């Protein structure tokens, strides 16, 4: 498995197999334990609200989070991933496995959905 | 640059 085929997964696979530590061979670093708690509070805390506020409230660190990697049109590419993915998997994406969540942006930009 | 959801 590479990053862009793992990328390519769903963001709820790619952290499934983190998981299921038979990780000889995925290329993720070890999560953070405070960070993985502090996102999934995070994403507890937006439960009930409505799916468009939850999505508003991830897209702000999203949005800074895609800003950092250098790319143009993160808020298309923000708004693109909150509608094509799993809102607490892309968290953890965004606060525990950045370099894949570049590569996942990298493919996204390849087909444009930034412009 | 402000990040808004539609």
């Amino acid at each position: 498995h590479t990053l862009s085929t793992l990328a390519a997964l769903p963001a709820a696979e790619i952290v499934r197999l983190a998981n299921s530590q038979s990780s000889s061979g995925l290329p993720l670093p070890k999560a953070d334990p405070a960070t993985v708690k502090a996102t999934d509070d995070f994403i507890d805390s937006l439960q009930g609200k409505a799916a468009h506020d939850q999505k508003q409230k991830l897209g702000d660190q999203l949005f800074k989070k895609i800003r950092t990697f250098g790319v143009k049109g993160a808020p298309k590419l923000t708004i693109h991933l909150l509608d094509s993915e799993d809102l607490r998997a892309l968290a953890h994406l965004m606060n525990s496995y950045e370099d894949v969540l570049k590569e996942k942006v990298q493919h996204k930009v390849a087909a444009g959905l930034n412009k | 640059d402000e990040f808004i959801y539609p």
